[PDB]
DNA sequence: AAGTACTTGAG
RNA sequence: CCAGGA
DNA sequence: CTCAAGTACTTTTTCCGGT
């Protein structure tokens, strides 16, 4: 079934996070990727089970992270890309306030 | 940078979705085997284990209330008012 | 304050940002034939001073923009002769609280 | 160089060690992860000091699974080695192409060539030894090395070390 | 399911967007992309080392990736590139480059206003990144000569030099996908008086764009890390990979590549054909023909419903679908796969009331409870409930429809050789039917409250149709004309109690939304009690004690 | 998941310069002078001469195995037995890295006893070297002020050529016997 | 439109109405601080009636043989005649009484004294009578002081801000001010002895169940304000068209708002 | 000031011509959402979607590529802090349930 | 269609 | 896309 | 340099079998 934006919207004002995050993931979507903590993006070459890593092109084999976003997302990202926008994934933040 | 427990203003009673949350997450402890702190009078389902343990207030959580600048309450269940 | 009564030249109004730290205000004698802050809908509008201003946003933890904001051009600020980041305390009669204070900050 | 150094490892905890032995479990989860680890930021991570002053922190429970996340703030012993940094170390294995010093957990190789001249490998040994005009270098042998170059290399750090320049060389 | 990795675990707290440099491009890029050839290796159904795989993602489900080695379900797509034989404007931008050209000296890469000019530096105080260009370019968009000497910031009888350069500004005008100036001239005072008439080369907009000043192009939107200007400008293209435009793979030998896979070709082959037009013999105009289709097959792959009407269409008629289309509103990326998403856990029937069901209760078909499945986690307290319902299996109702090991490999009862014999261990987890009460949610749509979707008391009943207590149908806007209602269940232990403890129909019983109870007596009921409490209206004791017997709670008295 | 530091720096996008490390001593980011505790207080680099370094790894799995026992309740040829033991006792065993190095610091230290290599970090520590030298100063020995001024050639101009020599005096007449 | 312009918006930690911004849209929700759900319309006596038949109700004046509370009240209804201490609390609470009335009737312009307000004290007050069965003959056994200051100390409990400053107590007094003033009238010495007859114990419940009432009434920081906002106006608008001077009005008026439309349909005045 | 009462009392007006009662709050919120900017801030891609909101918030109403657009070219930064951002990215969003955080106190475990 | 924002050209 | 359902 | 008409852009409820 389409769970809509309407009906989002409902789940948003009874304030039912987690329910809301199980629907959108858990029960449709969810996906796992490996991004880079250098440039934000779904680069890593990650040879999980042989536990290799690498960004070729941040050298970096190291400071390396996985998400757990909506594979639409992962999408939208890779959409962006093509596009050369580049939606750089950060795992801390910088700005505050 | 954390309000220190002698400069806390947030109710000084648990929000609805506090409440939740708690028997929630202990639910969700308790069913993933973990350890419970109150007698089971019988009882065998995760979410009853969490009201009880809630009543007893033997709930091992703290509710890290964040202010919108970023600062932040924390709160025991056991000293949260449960008026609900 | 200067109270005009048609207009003031394009050529006049080049010399009112010369004198500082002095200011100057422009105002048609028309508009205030009647006083705006008299109306119904017009409610108790109070300056703040530089410390009043460090303690509303101090005691909300808030940074200038969080506030809301209150045109420059508004009439009530004219009124004020309000500038630029100085804040406002508006007092209104709630029909919920009996008494509900807002404040706008400068634009 | 061997430095002390201030580190923190966030580690996660399943539900069912929630019980009152649960700072021992993590205690002992950090010194597993830890301890005898080798990285290349900060050389092999050798021996957590004050185990009984470990820095638990509060524990933040991951919404949609059980567990709970802590950052495991510590202090411990490291060795990271650099180039220009003169190592005494013990011979280990001896070829026609060298010789592995090992010095502390890292083992410092010795080229035919990053040795003087008059040194000439010598097989007829047991074991294999680096005979030169007056000196004898081999398996049990004392030696002082220059480090040249690191590589790290996943569980390790390895490095190319000269004994050509003067004061260095069998001790 | 996807695999374990040893990579930590984290929540993405910011996103930074930016623009790719070409650089950037060719180094995250594990394959450049040479051939418009899908594949067929000379006719050999396996992709080819120059298109869609020449390292990139995978196909043939069978077979793993050949950069990462995971394969299909675990493999992201990778990314690839195109070197552009000619530098072409990103559609997108086309204004942007164009409102910088106009701000900037179109020769010595200066901004047409500085410091020295009062309006200006007043504008350069915006400390809003799109306020700020828009002061900038309304104030730099009429200054048609970078000045070499200006005004003094004192008396203007003594001129301060500035930046150098003289040179008269274009009037820039844009012709669909073309940006082309009018330098006004002078010959004799009079020009223009025809003026110089000439279209401006992305190259030397380029060029330009590459002089601009970190302080200059900063002043302006940009930021010097993520986003110059001559990024707006495209040199070295981004090839997405086959996750992003999957073959539609019909029968065995046969392919049905996508949209995106055609037009990338497309670009492909106009870039090879501008390329060896420039290598040869150029016949100049015949290059700034192969150029501007270039210009539009890179232009039409990222925005095909641009102003100036050419769609790019597809031999069929039906046009190209524009990766700028996918994205658009209600169905599409953001509005249709993101802010709404089709579910698991999902039933919806024919509604129809029912007088003795509890207000918090919804009678679920016992075709409906033994397909949806609440995953159970083998417990102690549990342990023998759950292989009882592993036991009856998946056609029974009190069953179970899965068992999931600690390997986390699914074991269907339907089939499962082993679906007597199965002993379950603590910390599995059985998937069994769903159950009179457990917590669903119920709603039916518009959705306009709040109160439209609300959590009800799972109670197994006969009959195809879900039936709901009378007075709950307010809430919904529900009738029994044939109206369906949807039902979602959740699969957490947590996300139970957020339905249970939140959004329980009791507690939805006052609204917020007028300060009154959104739920009561209606029809039969409401009729009836007029009818029971006149004065007129009496009961013999025969009645009286049925009436009395059928209050659930009665003190028995 | 692997170890973090104390060091933030927001590296955003610009990767690299890493240039490379020497006895020009210039370390590693994480291996420079002014570093931080969790105390959040800047401290100085903590840099160990191989007996200063077996001294506090004795010390430390020693108070460990005292820990470990309570939470249990309800001559170096003979330095290197009595050591290869307490590894045995508190480590991991998994860990050879830890027992090579002790091994290593056992057979390589200059000062056997925690007065002796007092003495020698006091002497040391008053030169204004930096950490690195002065345990290079503690680890190596040397007798020529140019054998010291040559192996760690950061020294250089740092210390007097006299002064360097007479340090080297003083450590050859604290060098515990074996 | 109206979703996707108030999504963000939510009840913080400091009762403060917040968008994604953090930037105060609110200060307090709806300016009270209270949850919809336990408001209800109460009657706000003292602002309509007559100045006489006002004073009838709420004057107490112990220095007058017609004007006291009779010994049929309360058991001081003797001794407490002439009793100028006292009567000097009773001043105080029938002029703040009157405060109350001329505050109210500048809010409510035209007296309407039906408003929606939380803890429905008329029901406290009827609970109260079948909980202590309350003899409508017998005397009471409060005090002057046991009503007057009782009163003035549950106000100093109905806790909406907690905040330890000047800014914060103000806005804490200014949140509270509407419901004190019914509470006051509901709560006046004549008023509670006269017509509730209640008991000391019985006085001491209706107080207690009033701040925990209040309590409870308060909106929770989570609370997704937002939303609801726009699906409580969205919703009847729903509903006003799939179902069954002339101004523009109904869903193009509502259209013409939203929109901030420039060029309206039926611009008109009212001198 | 009296910008936002005439709003109201305009909006209260549409509700209340069908006879329709909508608490005070909800109308108040709307009305002051408009208002606080310091003008009438339309409730349309021209009023709200044009604040400083984040990008992927805003492009999830009315005018999406070409929000995202001017995101990569400004080199926005997205907070992450509205719903709809976590929505988008799967996350638990800071509202009611995820407006706080829930810790394990080894104090408190070990007392009982 | 329908509006409004934004940009254009005449006076 | 067309035809329908609340 | 201010003024007007003209062109540019963007959108229009939710969910649910046959060619
Ligand atoms: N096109 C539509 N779009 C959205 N919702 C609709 C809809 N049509 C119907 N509905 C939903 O279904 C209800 C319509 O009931 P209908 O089957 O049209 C009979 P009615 O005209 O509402 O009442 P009636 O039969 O007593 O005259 C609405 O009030 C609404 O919630
Ligand atoms: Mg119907
Ligand atoms: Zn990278
Ligand atoms: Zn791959
Ligand atoms: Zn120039």
């Amino acid at each position: 079934l389409r769970f809509g934006e309407m009906e989002r919207d409902c789940m948003i004002a009874h304030g039912a996070a987690s329910f809301l995050k199980e629907r959108l993931m858990e029960a449709s979507d969810a996906f796992r990727v490996h991004i880079c903590g250098i440039c934000g993006l779904m680069t890593v070459i990650a040879k999980l089970n042989h536990n290799q890593f690498e960004c070729k092109g941040c050298d970096n084999k190291i400071d390396i992270y996985q998400i757990h976003i909506p594979y639409a997302a992962k999408l939208l990202f890779q959409e962006l890309m093509a596009m050369n926008i580049t939606p750089r994934l950060y795992t801390d933040r910088s700005r505050d306030f | 940078k954390a309000i220190p427990k002698d400069q806390r203003a947030t109710t000084p009673y648990m929000t609805k979705y506090e409440r939740a949350r708690i028997l929630g997450t202990r639910a969700l402890q308790i069913s993933m085997n973990a350890p419970v702190f109150v007698d089971l009078e019988g009882e065998t389902d995760p979410l009853r284990i969490a009201m009880k343990e809630l009543a007893e207030k033997k709930i091992p959580l703290v509710i890290r209330r964040y202010l919108p600048d970023g600062s932040f309450e924390d709160w025991s269940v056991e000293e949260l008012i449960v008026d609900l | 304050i200067f109270v005009y009564q048609n207009n003031i030249t394009p050529s006049a109004m080049k010399l009112v940002p010369s004198i500082p730290p002095a200011t100057i205000e422009t105002f048609n004698e028309a508009a205030l034939v009647v006083n705006i802050t008299h109306h119904e809908l017009v409610p108790k509008h109070i300056r703040l001073s530089s410390d009043e201003k460090r303690e509303l946003l101090k005691r909300y933890r808030l940074k200038e923009s969080q506030l809301p904001r209150i045109q420059r051009a508004d009439p009530v600020a004219l009124y004020l002769g309000l500038k630029r980041g100085e804040v406002v305390k508006i007092i209104r009669k709630s029909e919920t609280s009996g008494r509900y204070a807002s404040y706008r900050i400068c634009m | 160089m061997f430095f002390i150094k201030d580190l923190s490892l966030n580690i996660t905890l399943h539900p069912s060690f929630f019980g009152p032995r649960m700072k021992q479990y993590l205690k002992t989860k950090l010194l597993e992860e830890v301890e005898g680890s080798c990285t290349g930021k900060f050389g092999y991570i050798l021996c957590v000091l004050d185990y009984d002053n470990i820095d638990i922190q509060r524990g933040r429970i991951l919404p949609t699974d059980g567990s709970a996340e802590f950052n495991v703030k510590y202090r411990a012993v490291v060795f990271k080695p650099f180039k220009g940094e003169v190592v005494d170390g013990t011979v280990v294995s001896c070829s026609q192409h060298g010789f592995e010093v090992q010095v502390g957990p890292m083992k410092v190789f010795v080229t035919k060539h990053l040795m003087p001249q008059d040194l000439t490998f010598n097989a007829g040994s047991n074991p294999p030894s680096y005979q030169s005009s007056e000196d004898v270098i081999t398996i049990k042998s004392r030696i002082r090395v220059k480090i040249e170059g690191c590589i790290s290399q996943v569980s390790s750090i390895h490095a190319i070390g000269s004994i050509k320049e003067d004061y260095l060389g069998a001790i | 399911g996807q695999q374990y990795s040893s990579a930590p675990l984290r929540t993405v707290k910011e996103v930074q967007f930016g623009l790719f440099s070409p650089e950037e491009v060719r180094a995250i890029s594990v394959a450049k992309i040479r051939f418009p050839e899908t594949m067929d290796e000379t006719q050999t159904r396996a992709k080819i080392g120059g298109l869609n795989d020449p390292r990139l993602g995978s196909i043939d489900r069978n077979l793993k990736c050949q950069t990462c080695q995971e394969g299909m379900n675990e493999c992201p797509g990778h990314f690839g590139h195109i070197d552009l034989a000619k530098p072409v404007f990103h559609v997108g931008f086309i204004a942007k480059i164009k409102k910088v050209c106009e701000c900037v000296c179109m020769h010595c890469g200066k901004l047409l206003l500085d410091e020295h000019n009062e309006l200006m530096r007043q504008a350069l105080a915006i400390k809003d990144s799109k306020k700020r260009f828009a002061a900038i370019w309304t104030l730099c968009k009429t200054k048609m000569v970078c000045e070499t000497d200006v005004p003094s910031e004192d008396d203007p009888t003594q001129l301060v030099s500035r930046g150098g350069c003289g040179n008269t500004q274009p009037t820039i005008r844009k012709d669909g996908l073309k940006l082309v100036g009018s330098w006004k001239k002078d010959r004799a005072t009079g020009d223009a008086d025809e003026p110089e008439l000439r279209v401006l080369s992305t190259e030397e907009i380029l060029n330009i764009f590459k002089h601009i000043s970190v302080k200059d192009f900063t002043s302006l939107g940009f930021n010097e890390v993520f986003s110059r200007p001559e990024w707006m400008i495209l040199t070295c293209l981004p090839v997405p990979p086959p996750p992003v435009r999957p073959s539609i793979s019909f029968n065995e030998s046969q392919r049905g590549e996508d949209d995106l896979t055609f037009k990338l070709a497309d670009i492909l082959k106009a870039n090879i054909s501008l390329e060896t037009l420039e290598h040869n013999g150029a016949p100049h105009h015949a290059i700034e023909e192969a150029e501007s289709l270039l210009q539009f097959h890179v232009a039409t792959y990222m925005d095909n419903d641009i102003a100036g009407q050419p769609q790019a269409l597809q031999k069929s008629g039906r046009p190209v679908k524009s990766i700028r289309a996918r994205l658009k509103g209600k169905e599409g990326r953001i509005r249709g796969n993101l802010m709404g998403k089709r579910v698991d856990f999902s039933a919806r029937t024919v509604i129809s009331g029912d007088p003795n069901l509890e207000l918090d209760q919804v009678g679920v078909p016992k075709s409906i409870a033994k397909t949806l499945t609440y995953p159970e986690v083998v417990t102690p307290y549990n342990i023998d409930r759950l292989t009882q319902l592993v036991r009856n299996g998946p056609n029974e109702h009190p069953g179970a429809k899965y068992v999931i090991r600690d390997s986390g490999d699914r074991i269907d009862l339907r089939y499962s050789k082993r679906a007597g014999d199965i002993q379950l261990q603590y910390g599995w987890k059985v998937e069994r039917h769903i159950m009179d009460n457990d917590p669903v949610l119920f709603n039916r749509q518009p959705s306009l409250h709040k109160m439209s979707m609300m959590a009800h008391r799972v109670k197994v009943i006969p009959y195809s149709t879900f039936r709901l207590n009378l007075s709950v149908t307010s809430p919904y806007n529900a009738d029994f004309d044939g109206d369906e209602m949807n039902l979602h269940v959740p699969q957490s232990e947590e996300t139970r109690a957020e339905l249970s403890q939140l959004c329980a129909v009791p507690l939805q019983i006052v609204s917020p939304q007028s300060n009154k109870p959104c739920m009561g007596i209606v029809q039969d009921t409401l009729c009836g009690i007029r009818k029971l409490t006149l004065r007129d209206t009496f009961i013999e004791l025969d009645q009286v004690l049925n009436m009395l017997y059928w209050v659930p709670d009665w003190d028995g008295v | 998941v692997s170890t973090s530091t104390f060091q933030t720096r927001r590296r955003r996008l610009k990767k690299v310069e890493e240039e490379e490390n020497a006895a020009t001593l210039q370390l590693g980011q994480e291996f420079q002078l002014k570093q931080i505790n969790h105390q959040g207080e800047e401290e100085e680099l903590i840099a160990l001469n191989l007996s200063e370094a077996r001294l506090v790894i004795k010390e430390a799995l020693v108070e460990r195995r005292r820990a470990f026992k309570r939470s249990q309740k309800k001559t170096r040829e003979k330095e290197l037995e009595s050591i290869d033991v307490l590894l045995e006792q508190t480590t991991g065993g998994n860990n050879k890295d830890l027992k090579n190095t002790m091994q290593y610091l056992t057979n390589f230290s200059r000062f056997r006893d925690q007065e002796t290599v007092g003495a020698v970090i006091q002497l040391l520590k008053s030169t204004g070297l930096h950490p690195f030298e002065v345990a290079q100063l503690g680890s190596l020995a040397c007798d020529t002020a140019d054998e010291a001024k040559t192996l760690i050639p950061s020294l250089n101009n740092k210390i007097s050529d006299d002064e360097l020599e007479r340090i080297l005096k003083e450590l050859s007449n604290l060098e515990t016997l074996y | 439109r109206l979703v996707k312009a108030l999504e963000d918006i939510m009840v913080h930690y400091d009762n403060t109405t917040r968008n994604s911004l953090g930037n105060v849209i609110q200060f307090i929700y709806g300016e009270d601080g209270m949850d919809a759900a336990h408001i209800e319309k109460q009657s706000l006596d003292t602002i309509g009636g007559s100045d006489a038949a006002f004073e009838k109700r709420y004057r107490v004046d112990l220095l007058n043989t017609d004007h006291t509370l009779d010994p049929s009240l309360l058991e001081s209804g003797s001794e407490i005649l002439g009793d100028l201490k006292l009567q000097v609390l009773l001043d105080e609470e029938y002029k703040q009484l009157v405060k109350d009335r001329k505050f109210l009737r500048e809010v409510f312009v035209d007296g309407e004294a039906n408003w929606p307000l939380p803890v429905n004290i008329r029901r406290i007050i009827q609970n109260a009578q079948q909980t202590f069965h309350i003899d409508h003959t017998k005397p009471s056994d409060l005090t002057i002081k046991d009503i007057v200051l009782g009163v003035k100390d549950l106000q100093e409990n109905l806790l909406v801000l907690r905040g330890k400053n000047e800014i914060i107590q103000n806005a804490q007094r200014d949140a509270v001010t509407l419901f004190c003033c019914l509470l006051r009238s509901r709560l006046a010495t004549r008023r509670v002895l006269q017509e509730y007859r209640l008991t000391k114990q019985a006085f001491d419940w209706v107080l207690s169940n009033i701040e925990a009432q209040f309590l409870r009434s308060v909106v929770h920081p989570g609370e997704m304000v937002g939303v609801l906002a726009a699906q409580s106006i969205g919703e009847p608008a729903t509903q006003m068209t799939l179902n069954t001077k002339k101004v523009t009005s109904g869903v193009p008026r509502l259209k013409e708002i939203l929109n901030v439309a420039k060029n309206m349909k039926t611009p008109s005045l009212t001198v | 000031e009296a910008g936002r009462a005439a709003l109201y009392k305009e909006v209260y007006n549409v509700i209340a011509s069908d006879g329709s009662y909508v608490n005070y709050r909800h109308m108040a919120l709307l009305v002051d959402v408009m208002t606080t900017q310091g003008g009438l801030t339309s409730v349309t891609r021209h009023g709200f979607n044009r604040s400083n909101t984040g990008a992927l918030m805003r492009c999830s109403f009315e005018e999406t590529v070409e929000i995202l657009f001017e995101a990569g070219a400004s080199a926005e930064l997205d907070d992450c802090r509205g719903v709809s951002e976590n929505v988008i990215l799967g996350q638990m969003a800071p509202i009611g349930t995820g407006a706080f955080d829930v810790m394990i106190d080894e104090e408190s475990l070990v007392k009982y």
